[PDB]
C-alpha cells in the first residue's frame, strides 16, 4: 500500500543498529523491545504534540483560528501590543522555537516530557527507518548545520553540551566544579565564525541543488547552444564544476529512480580527462604522470614553429563535445552507443588525431584459381584468422607509417587476412597499425576542415611544376598506367561494335 | 568503490571483448574406411604395418 | 541499449555494414551512387520487361503479407521468362556494361580514356547479340552507363564532366556500320543534363534537380519535370538548323535500326524516373515507385536508385537488399576502391 | 641542486667541519642569474630560456 | 509489439519506473518541451548563438516552461568569494563530505575508530584554522562577523535580551545601540 | 584466493601519488624522470 | 532466414525439410526393425 | 577492506542541539 | 492521507507483553536474571530496565 | 516507462548461488544490471570483487535488504540452501519478497521446497500480481560453472518463455513441466530415484566384493554395456569400492549431502498422498530411507551419499528391532 513517515513501514528484524550503544546492547534486552508506533515513544509523542501539530496548523482546517487566538493572546501577554501586528505564521514559528528551546530530559513522571534513553531509542529507530535517500538527506542536514558548530566548538564545549543533554545534577556539578573546565569554554565572538562557515556550506549546497536543474535543463535541451564552457562563463562557475554537477545530477536521478545510470555520460563530459587520467592501477605500486607526451622541440625556439602552432590552435577546437563536427560520423544511435560505451578507450586509441571516422573500410580480395579443382578447395579453410603483413627493404619503416598506410599509395604495405571460411580480406586501420611501434597519444583540439585558406595559405601549381614533370622525359608514369590498364585487347589481334543483320 | 564507473577496476576493453571458436570437424569431417580383404581386421592391419 | 543473447543473432547483417561508417560524407555518397544503382537493378531484374498492369497483377496476387516481408514487387519470385545463362539472370545487359566500366575505373584509379573499356564492351556485345541490338545507342542505355562518370571527381563542374563524358558517349552512340544514327546531339544533351543532376546530387546541392534544370543543356526542357521545365534554357537555333539539315534528307524509306526504343519514349521514361527520385523520401519507396511504373524497370531502377544513393549515401540503402544483390561483394569492393582513389589519382 | 664532496686531499678526510666548510664555500662562490645578467648588461631571463627573440640579446648592438 | 521479437517469442521488458520519479519527470519534460530549433529565430549580433545573456536564458527557460530563480547575474551564489571554505579544502580536506554522494559512497568523513585520522583530530584541525581566521578578524584583515545563533545562545541574558529587542545584526550595531 | 593484485582505478581529475595534477601551472608538479635508473635492460611499458 | 526470404518461401522450405525428415525417419525405422527383429513402425497413419 | 559505516556521525545528533542552535532540526 | 488515531494502535504490544509476562512467571519459578545492570564486559553501557511500581516481580 | 536494461538479482551466495551469479556476470554482455543480495554484506562484496577481477561484462550492485532488492530488481532468482531460509526470505520476513512483490516482478526460486510451500508462494505471488516460478536446480557447482545444469520449471508458460534467455546462461536442460508445483514434484521424483539407485549401487558393489570381483572399472564397463547402467552407480563406483575394501575410512564430504537428501525425501513423504492409517508400501524406497537414516545417525549426514554402504546393515538391524518391539 502507501507507506510514509506517519505510518511506519514494517522493517526486517535482523537489521543492524544505527547508534553505537545499541550495537553493544545485550541480546536479551534487544528481544525485550516492543513493536510500537513512532509516536508511542515519549519523545515521538512530545514532538507530535508540540512541533508537528503547530506545523499542521498552517494547513487549512477549522480549529486553526481557535488555536491561533490562544497563541496570539499568549504572544500579546509576552510582548505587550508590539506582537499584535506580527503574522500568524510568525507566531507559530515563535511558539515552535520556544517549545524546542524549553525541551528538557529527565524523569518521565516528574515533569520532564521524556527521558534521555527514550530520546536515544527514538533517534536509533528514526535512523533505522531511513533508506539510502533518507541517509543522504540526513548527511546533508549534518553538513549544512551541525558540522560548522563542531568545527567551531571545543571538545570542552562538546562535553558541556553532553552534560546539559543528560541533565544529571551530580555530573553537571562535577563538571562545573573544575576551574579549567570553567575557563576553557568558548567565546561568542569566536563562535560567530560558525555563521559564516554555515553560510559558505549552504552556498555550495545551494549551488549544487539549485543550479543543477537549470544547467541540466539547458544542456539537455540545447547542448550546442549551451555547452558546459558557455554555462560556466555565463554563471561564473568553475568549468570543471559545471560538468561535475551535471554528471552528479544525472547519476543521482538514475540511482533514485532505480535505473542503471548512463555510464557514457562521464566519458562524454570528460573525454579528454578520461583518456588523460583514468588508468588501471596495480596494488602496492606508486605511479606517475607524464608532463609531456614526448621529447620535442618547443615552438618558442623558432619563428616558424610559433606561426605553425598559432595557426593550428586557430584551426583547433578549444573544447570539443559530442555534437561537434568531428563526431558527425555517428549517424544513428547504434553508432552513438557503440562509440561512447564500453569501447571509447580503444575507439580513441585507434588514431591520435580526430578524423571523420575511426578506421578504414575493409575490402576483400579474390582467390587465385586452383588447377587442382575441388580436390583442394577445402585446404584454405581453418579454425583461425591467418593474418599476413608484408615486410622487406621498402616496408617496415616506423618513420614512414603514415605514408605506408595511406590507401592512396601505389607502394602501400600489403596486408591480408584469411578468415576461417577461406575469405581473403584486407586489414583494418588498427590491425595495420598494430605492426608498427605503438603511439599512445591523442589530439582533442585540431580539426582539419577549419584550417586557414586564402590568407597566408595558398598552394600553388608553380611550386609543384618546378619539378617539371614531363611524360616525354620520364616514362615511368606511362609504364605504371600500362600495368594498371586491362590487357584483354591483346587476344583480339580499331575496336568496333559487332555487326548483326 | 567509486559509484560512478562501471568496471571499477577498469579492465582493458579488449579483455571484455568476446572469443569465438569453430572446430575443425565443421570445416571437414573424418571418414572411416571399412576394412578390406587385404586387412580384414585390425590385428592384420597392425601385422602388415 | 542491449538485449539478452538468444537464438544466436548474428552481430553484423553484411560484410560492409559497419565498413560503410568508415567513409566521409562525400565518399559515402560516391559509394551510394554505385551501390544503389546495383541494388535497384538487381531488385528490378525479376520483373524485367513486365508491363504496368502485369506488375499490378503480381502485386495483387502476392497479397498475403506477414507484416515483415518486403514489397512483393521488389525481388519478386516470379518465374523467369528469359532464362539467361550466367550473369544476366540477376542483372541486365546495361548493368553488365555498367559493371565492366566500374571495374575498369577501379583498376584505373582515377580518370581514364574510353579505350580502356572499348574492348570489354564490344566483347560483351558479341557475347549477347540480342541485348546489344535491343538496347544499343538508346538514351536510357547510354545514361545508365555514364551515370558513374561524375563519381570520378564530384567537385568537377558541368563543363569538365561533359567534356570527359563526350568521349564515352561518342563510342556508346557509334554505330558499327555507316547506319547514320540521328539525334546523337540530342542524346548527348539529355545525358549531359541528367549527369548534371547526378553531379549536383553527389555535391548535395540544395534542390539538385532545380539547379540542374537551371544549368541544363539547351533544348533539353522535355526531360525535366514540367514544374522545372521553365528554368531550362531554350532550344538552340543551331539545334533547329541541325534538325532542318536532318529533315533535308527527305528519305522516309530509310529508318535507323540500332535505336530500337524511340528517343521520345526514352525521354518520357527518364522524366518519370526524375520525378520519382525527386519525390521519393526513402530508397525503398523510390525503388518501389520506379518498378511500379512498368516498362524498362531495370533501367528505371538503375537511374532512380543511383540518384537516391547519390542523395542520401550508402547507409540509407537497405542492408537486406544489399545482401540480396548477387554480386554485392565485388561491386562494393570496386566502389570503395573508386571512392578512395578518386581523391588522389597516381598520375595527377 | 647536486653536490659532490671530495676530501681525499685533506689530511683527515673524516672531518664534518671540512664537509660543511666546503659546502658553504661553494655556496658562497655562487653567482645568481640576476647578478650575472647585471654584470654582463643583459636581461636575466634572456640567459636560461629558449625563446627566439632572445637571440637578438647575444649579438652586438648595431 | 513491446514484448514480442521478430520470431514472435515473448521477451522480457523492464518494469515501469515510478511516475513520480525525477528521472521520469526529466524524460517527460524533454519529450514534451519545444524543440531546440524554435527557441530563437534570429541568432546573436556577432556570429554567436543566443542564450548567453541572462535575458535570453530566462526567455528560453520560460519557453521551456521553467521559471528561472536566478534572474540576475548577482543572484548566482558566486562561490569564488568564499574566504574560509577554500582554505579548509586546501589544507585539511572536504569539510562538506556528503556534497558529492551517489549512493552511500564518495563520502569525505573521518574514520570511525579514531586515532590520528579521527573525528577529534579533524575537528581540532578545523578549529585551529577557524582560530587563525578569527585572529585575522581581530587584526582587522577581515570584517567583524555578524551575530550567530550559537553566539547569541552563548552570550549572557542581558546581551540576548538587548539583541532581540534592538534587532541588531552585528556586534557593532549592538555597540551603537 | 582474494584480490590482492588489482586496485581501484584512478578517478577523474585525481592527484598523483606524488601530488602532481594537471591543473593550472605545472610548477607545483615535479618531474621524476631523473630518479629512474639511467639505463633499462629492456623496454618499459612507458 | 535468408536476407530476401519471404515468409511463404520459408514455410515451403520447412515443408520440404519435413518431407525429407519423414522419409529418413521411415528408412531409419525400417533399418531398426530389421536390426532388432521388433515392430517399431506402429502408427502407420502418415502415408 | 571493511566498509566505513560512519556510525560516529550519528553520535553527534545525541547532544541536544536545540539548546544552542535554537531548533535547528526543522526547516530553516 | 489517513487519520492518526490512537485507540487502534495497541495490538502487537499486548501479545508481546503477554509472552513477556508468561516468560517472567516461569523466570520467577526458576530464579532467573535477565541481564547485568551495572556496566560489565558484555554490557559496557549498563542498559537496564526502568523500575515500575505497578509491575510485579 | 523508459528504455533501460533488466535489473536481474540473485539472492543467496551459498554454494550454488555463486556459480549462478558468476555465469550471469560473465555471459551478460551489458544486457542486465546484476544485483546480488547477501545476509552479510561481506559475502556480496567478495563475490562482486571476484567477478570484477576475473572480468565481468555487466555492472553489479550489492544488497543486504530484501526491501531494496525488491525495489531494484525487475527479475529475482533465489538460490538458497534449505527450505527454512527460502520460506523466511519469501513469506516470513517483514520485507519478504513475495509479500512485497510489485505487479510484474518475476521471482524464481531454485531451492528445493515442499509442495505446500510452493503452492502458498505461487498463491501469494498471484494475489500480489507478480509471477512466481519454482525451478529446483539439479547438478553440482562444477556443473553449474560448466553451465550444464538441470531446471524443472513449473508455472506460467509465458513467464518461462520470457525467462528462457536468463536460464540458458547457467542451465542447458530446462524443462517447462507445466503448472505451478510440477517442478517441485519432478524434483521429488528425481531425488527418490537418486536415493534408490544409490542404495542399489551400494548393494551391488557390496555383493561384488563378497563374490570376489577385484576391479570396479571392468565391472562398470560391462554394466554400462548391459541394461544395469545407472548414473549414480557410474559416479560412485570407485568411492564405494574403496569404502567396502577399507571400512575404517570415513567417507568424504560433498555438495550433495545425506542430510539434504533426507530433508528432500521428507518433503516428498509429506507431500505424498496417504491411503488412511497406513502409508504407501514402497519396499525399495523404505529400505533406502532406513539405510540413509542409519547413515545420518552416525554423524555422517554431511558426508557423501556413498556412506550408505557402511550402514545398510545398521538400517536393517534398526528395522528388525523396531519390528520385534511389538512382536
Amino acid at each position: 500500500p502507501q507507506w510514509d513517515l506517519w505510518q511506519s513501514r514494517p522493517r526486517s528484524e535482523d537489521m543492524d543498529e544505527a547508534l553505537q550503544p545499541f550495537m553493544d546492547m545485550p541480546k536479551s534486552l534487544k528481544d525485550r523491545r516492543y513493536d510500537i508506533p513512532w509516536w508511542a515513544n515519549p519523545f515521538g509523542a512530545w514532538y507530535l504534540q508540540n512541533i508537528l501539530s503547530l506545523e499542521l496548523l498552517k494547513l487549512k482546517s477549522k480549529t486553526n483560528a481557535e488555536k491561533i487566538a490562544t497563541y496570539r493572546s499568549y504572544m500579546r501577554s509576552l510582548a505587550s501590543g508590539k506582537d499584535n501586528t506580527m503574522s500568524d505564521d510568525d507566531v507559530i514559528r515563535n511558539i515552535i522555537k520556544e517549545r524546542w528551546k524549553t525541551l528538557e530530559f529527565g524523569d518521565r513522571n516528574a515533569g520532564y516530557p521524556c527521558t534521555f534513553g527514550d530520546y536515544i531509542q527514538f533517534l536509533n529507530e528514526w535512523f533505522k527507518s531511513l533508506d539510502e535517500e533518507g541517509m543522504q538527506r540526513l548527511r546533508e542536514h549534518f553538513d549544512r548545520r551541525i558540522r560548522p558548530l563542531l568545527a567551531v566548538m571545543s571538545p570542552v564545549d562538546i562535553l558541556w553540551l553532553e552534560a546539559l543533554t543528560q541533565n544529571s545534577p551530580h555530573n553537571k556539578e562535577q563538571l562545573q566544579r573544575k576551574i579549567a573546565f570553567q575557563t576553557s569554554l568558548g567565546t561568542p565572538e569566536f563562535f560567530d565564525m560558525s555563521k559564516r562557515l554555515r553560510y559558505e556550506i549552504n552556498e555550495d549546497y545551494k549551488v549544487r541543488d539549485e543550479l543543477g536543474p537549470e544547467l541540466f535543463a539547458l544542456w539537455s535541451k540545447a547542448p550546442e547552444r549551451w555547452p558546459p564552457e558557455r554555462l560556466s562563463k555565463m554563471y561564473g562557475l568553475d568549468f570543471t564544476l559545471v560538468r561535475k554537477i551535471l554528471v552528479w545530477h544525472h547519476f543521482k536521478a538514475c540511482y533514485d529512480a532505480c535505473v542503471e545510470p548512463d555510464w557514457s555520460l562521464p566519458k562524454r563530459l570528460f573525454a579528454l580527462e578520461w583518456i588523460r587520467d583514468v588508468r588501471a592501477r596495480k596494488h602496492g605500486l606508486f605511479y606517475g604522470k607524464m608532463r609531456f607526451a614526448e621529447q620535442k622541440i618547443t615552438f618558442y625556439s623558432d619563428r616558424f614553429l610559433f606561426r605553425d602552432l598559432v595557426n593550428r590552435r586557430e584551426a583547433s577546437y578549444a573544447n570539443v563535445w559530442e555534437m561537434d563536427d568531428p563526431y558527425r560520423f555517428l549517424q544513428t544511435e547504434q553508432d552513438y552507443e557503440d562509440y561512447w560505451g564500453d569501447n571509447y578507450d580503444v575507439y580513441r586509441r585507434m588514431f591520435p588525431e580526430m578524423i571523420g571516422r575511426t578506421g578504414e573500410p575493409v575490402q576483400q580480395y579474390g582467390q587465385m584459381p586452383i588447377w587442382a579443382g575441388p580436390h583442394r578447395q577445402h585446404a584454405n579453410k581453418s579454425e583461425h584468422n591467418w593474418m599476413f603483413a608484408e615486410i622487406g627493404v621498402n616496408v617496415g619503416h616506423e618513420a614512414l607509417k603514415k605514408l605506408e598506410l595511406d590507401p592512396t599509395n601505389e607502394k602501400r604495405r600489403r596486408f591480408v587476412i584469411r578468415q576461417p571460411d577461406g575469405t581473403l580480406r584486407s586489414a583494418k586501420m588498427s590491425e595495420m597499425r598494430a605492426w608498427y611501434w605503438k603511439e599512445e597519444w591523442a589530439d582533442f583540439r585540431f580539426w582539419a576542415p577549419q584550417m586557414e585558406w586564402g590568407i597566408e595559405n595558398t598552394p600553388s601549381q608553380e611550386q609543384y611544376q618546378e619539378h617539371v614533370p614531363d611524360t616525354t622525359d620520364a616514362d615511368f608514369r606511362k609504364q605504371r598506367r600500362i600495368q594498371s590498364r586491362p590487357v584483354k585487347w591483346f587476344y583480339e589481334s580499331e575496336v568496333r561494335w559487332p555487326d548483326v543483320i | 568503490p567509486h559509484k560512478s564507473y562501471k568496471y571499477t577496476y577498469m579492465p582493458d576493453p579488449r579483455k571484455l571483448a568476446p572469443i569465438e571458436t569453430t572446430q575443425r570437424s565443421e570445416i571437414v569431417p573424418q571418414s572411416i574406411r571399412p576394412p578390406t580383404s587385404y586387412v580384414p581386421n585390425h590385428e592384420t592391419f597392425l601385422e602388415r604395418a | 541499449v542491449a538485449k539478452l543473447q538468444h537464438n544466436s543473432a548474428p552481430t553484423t547483417l553484411n560484410f560492409y555494414e559497419k565498413s560503410f561508417q568508415q567513409l566521409s560524407d562525400v565518399q559515402q555518397r560516391q559509394t551510394g551512387l554505385l551501390i544503389g544503382a546495383a541494388v535497384g537493378d538487381a531488385a528490378a531484374r525479376a520483373l524485367d520487361g513486365y508491363t504496368a498492369e502485369e506488375v499490378a497483377a503480381v502485386a495483387a496476387e502476392s497479397g498475403s503479407l506477414q507484416d515483415e516481408d518486403e514489397d512483393p514487387v521488389v525481388f519478386a519470385s516470379v518465374t523467369p521468362r528469359e532464362h539467361k545463362s550466367g550473369l544476366l539472370r540477376h542483372h541486365s545487359y546495361t548493368f553488365y556494361l555498367f559493371s565492366q566500366l566500374l571495374r575498369v575505373m577501379a583498376t584505373s584509379r582515377g580518370d581514364f580514356p574510353v579505350q580502356y573499356v572499348k574492348n570489354e564492351w564490344v566483347a560483351t556485345a558479341r557475347a549477347h547479340p540480342d541485348c546489344f541490338v535491343r538496347e544499343h545507342a538508346s538514351l536510357l542505355h547510354v545514361l545508365c552507363i555514364t551515370m558513374q562518370l561524375p563519381v570520378i571527381y564530384p567537385w568537377a563542374d558541368d563543363s569538365t564532366l561533359r567534356e570527359y563524358a563526350s568521349g564515352f558517349l561518342e563510342f556508346l552512340t557509334e554505330t558499327p556500320a555507316e547506319q547514320a544514327v540521328a539525334s546523337r546531339e540530342d542524346v548527348y544533351a539529355y545525358t549531359n543534363s541528367v549527369l548534371g543532376v547526378a553531379l549536383r546530387c553527389l555535391q548535395s546541392n540544395p534542390d539538385p534537380y532545380r539547379n540542374a534544370a537551371f544549368m541544363a543543356a539547351p533544348g533539353t526542357a522535355h526531360v525535366f519535370p514540367d514544374d522545372l521545365a521553365l528554368y531550362c534554357p531554350p532550344a538552340l537555333v543551331g539545334s533547329s538548323h541541325s534538325r532542318t539539315e536532318e529533315l533535308s534528307e527527305t528519305d522516309s524509306e530509310t529508318v535507323p535500326l540500332f535505336p530500337a526504343r524511340l528517343l521520345e519514349s526514352d525521354v518520357r521514361v527518364v522524366r518519370e524516373c526524375l520525378v520519382v527520385a525527386r519525390g521519393a523520401a526513402s530508397f525503398a519507396e523510390g525503388i518501389k515507385a520506379a518498378i511500379h511504373l512498368g516498362g524498362p524497370v531495370c533501367q528505371r531502377s538503375l537511374i532512380v536508385g543511383a540518384l537516391l544513393g547519390a542523395r542520401m549515401g550508402v547507409r540509407r540503402i537497405p542492408i537486406s537488399w544489399l545482401s540480396a544483390t548477387y554480386d554485392h561483394v565485388p561491386l562494393v569492393t570496386l566502389a570503395l576502391q573508386v571512392a578512395q582513389w578518386s581523391w588522389n589519382p597516381p598520375h595527377h | 641542486a647536486g653536490c659532490r664532496i671530495n676530501l681525499k686531499a685533506t689530511n683527515n678526510p673524516k672531518s664534518p667541519t671540512h664537509t660543511v666548510e666546503g659546502v658553504f664555500e661553494a655556496v658562497k662562490a655562487l653567482r645568481s642569474v640576476s647578478e650575472i645578467a647585471a654584470s654582463r648588461g643583459k636581461v636575466p631571463h634572456s640567459l636560461i630560456y629558449n625563446i627566439y627573440p632572445y637571440l637578438e640579446e647575444i649579438r652586438r648592438r648595431k | 509489439r513491446a514484448d514480442v521479437d521478430a520470431e514472435g517469442n515473448s521477451i522480457l521488458e523492464p518494469l515501469a519506473v515510478s511516475p513520480t520519479s525525477t528521472l521520469a519527470w526529466w524524460e517527460k519534460w524533454k519529450r514534451e518541451t519545444v524543440s531546440k530549433h524554435e527557441l530563437f529565430t534570429e541568432e546573436g549580433a556577432d556570429g554567436t548563438p543566443k542564450g548567453e545573456t541572462f535575458e535570453e536564458k530566462n526567455e528560453a527557460l520560460r519557453m521551456m516552461g521553467i521559471t528561472s530563480s536566478f534572474q540576475t547575474k548577482d543572484l548566482v551564489p558566486q562561490p569564488d568569494r568564499q574566504k574560509l571554505l577554500p582554505l579548509i579544502r586546501r589544507e585539511e580536506g572536504e569539510i562538506a563530505g556528503s556534497l558529492w554522494a551517489m549512493d552511500g559512497g564518495e563520502l569525505s568523513y573521518p574514520k570511525d575508530g579514531g586515532g590520528p585520522q579521527g573525528w577529534g583530530v579533524r575537528l581540532w584541525r578545523e578549529r585551529q584554522l577557524v582560530k587563525r581566521e578569527y585572529q585575522k578578524v581581530l587584526d582587522g584583515y577581515r570584517p567583524v562577523p555578524q551575530l550567530s545563533t550559537l553566539g547569541n545562545s552563548v552570550r549572557t541574558a542581558g546581551d540576548q535580551l538587548d539583541i532581540e529587542r534592538s534587532g541588531a545584526q552585528t556586534p557593532g550595531e549592538l555597540s551603537d545601540y | 584466493h582474494a584480490n590482492t593484485q588489482y586496485q581501484h582505478a584512478w578517478p577523474l581529475l585525481s592527484h598523483d601519488d606524488l601530488g602532481n595534477s594537471d591543473q593550472s601551472n605545472n610548477t607545483k608538479n615535479i618531474m621524476y624522470s631523473m630518479y629512474m635508473p639511467k639505463r633499462n635492460k629492456g623496454t618499459a611499458p612507458w | 532466414r535468408y536476407p530476401v526470404e519471404r515468409h511463404s518461401a520459408h514455410e515451403l522450405r520447412f515443408v520440404q525439410a519435413r518431407e525429407q525428415l519423414l522419409q529418413r525417419s521411415f528408412d531409419l525405422l525400417t533399418k531398426l526393425e530389421k536390426h532388432y527383429g521388433e515392430r517399431l513402425l506402429l502408427d502407420r497413419a502418415l502415408l | 577492506n571493511e566498509a566505513e559505516k560512519h556510525h560516529d556521525l550519528h553520535m553527534f545528533y545525541t547532544l541536544a542541539w536545540w539548546k544552542l542552535g535554537e531548533g535547528i532540526f526543522g526547516v530553516d | 492521507n489517513k487519520p492518526l488515531l490512537f485507540w487502534g494502535t495497541g495490538v502487537s504490544a499486548v501479545q508481546q507483553a503477554l509472552r513477556h509476562v508468561a516468560e517472567d512467571a516461569e523466570r520467577k519459578r526458576q530464579g532467573l536474571l535477565l541481564a547485568p545492570p551495572y556496566p560489565c564486559a558484555e554490557n559496557p553501557w549498563g542498559w537496564r530496565l526502568a523500575k515500575d511500581i505497578l509491575d510485579d516481580n | 516507462a523508459i528504455k533501460r536494461s533488466l535489473n536481474v538479482g540473485v539472492v543467496g551466495m551459498g554454494n550454488m548461488g555463486v556459480p549462478i551469479a558468476r555465469n550471469l556476470g560473465f555471459k551478460a554482455r551489458s544486457a542486465m544490471y546484476l544485483q546480488i543480495h547477501s545476509r552479510a554484506l561481506s559475502k556480496a562484496k567478495r563475490v562482486c570483487d571476484d567477478l570484477s577481477v576475473d572480468g565481468a561484462t555487466c555492472a553489479m550492485r550489492i544488497h543486504d535488504r530484501y526491501s531494496t532488492m525488491t525495489k531494484w530488481c525487475d527479475v529475482i532468482v533465489l538460490a538458497l540452501a534449505d527450505v527454512k531460509a527460502s520460506r523466511h526470505a519469501l513469506l516470513e520476513d517483514n520485507e519478504s519478497l513475495i509479500m512485497n512483490a510489485r505487479k510484474g516482478q518475476i521471482i524464481v526460486d531454485h531451492t528445493t521446497v515442499d509442495a505446500e510451500t510452493s503452492r502458498e508462494c505461487a498463491h501469494e505471488a498471484a494475489r500480489r500480481g507478480a509471477y512466481f516460478l519454482d525451478a529446483p536446480m539439479s547438478g553440482s557447482p562444477r556443473a553449474c560453472f560448466n553451465g550444464q545444469l538441470l531446471l524443472m520449471v513449473g508455472g506460467d508458460a509465458e513467464t518461462f518463455q520470457k525467462m528462457l534467455p536468463i536460464f540458458h546462461m547457467y542451465a542447458d536442460n530446462v524443462f517447462h513441466m507445466g503448472e505451478s508445483g510440477s517442478g517441485t514434484a519432478a524434483k521429488m521424483i528425481s531425488q527418490a530415484l537418486v536415493a534408490s539407485h544409490n542404495a542399489a549401487a551400494a548393494e551391488a558393489l557390496s555383493m561384488a566384493h563378497a563374490l570376489g570381483i577385484e576391479d570396479q572399472s571392468k565391472l562398470v564397463q560391462v554394466l554400462d554395456a548391459s541394461w544395469g547402467s545407472s548414473t549414480m552407480l557410474r559416479r560412485n563406483a570407485p568411492l564405494l569400492q574403496d569404502l567396502i575394501r577399507n571400512p575404517d575410512k570415513t567417507p568424504p564430504t560433498s555438495a550433495v549431502s545425506v542430510d539434504r537428501l533426507l530433508s528432500d525425501l521428507a518433503h516428498l513423504d509429506a507431500s505424498l498422498p496417504k491411503r488412511g492409517g497406513e502409508d504407501e508400501p514402497f519396499p525399495v524406497f523404505d529400505a533406502a530411507l532406513r539405510s540413509l537414516a542409519a547413515a545420518s545417525d552416525a554423524g555422517m549426514g554431511d558426508r557423501d551419499l556413498a556412506s550408505v554402504v557402511h550402514y545398510i546393515e545398521a538400517g536393517e538391524a534398526e528395522l528388525r528391532n523396531r519390528t520385534h518391539v511389538p512382536l
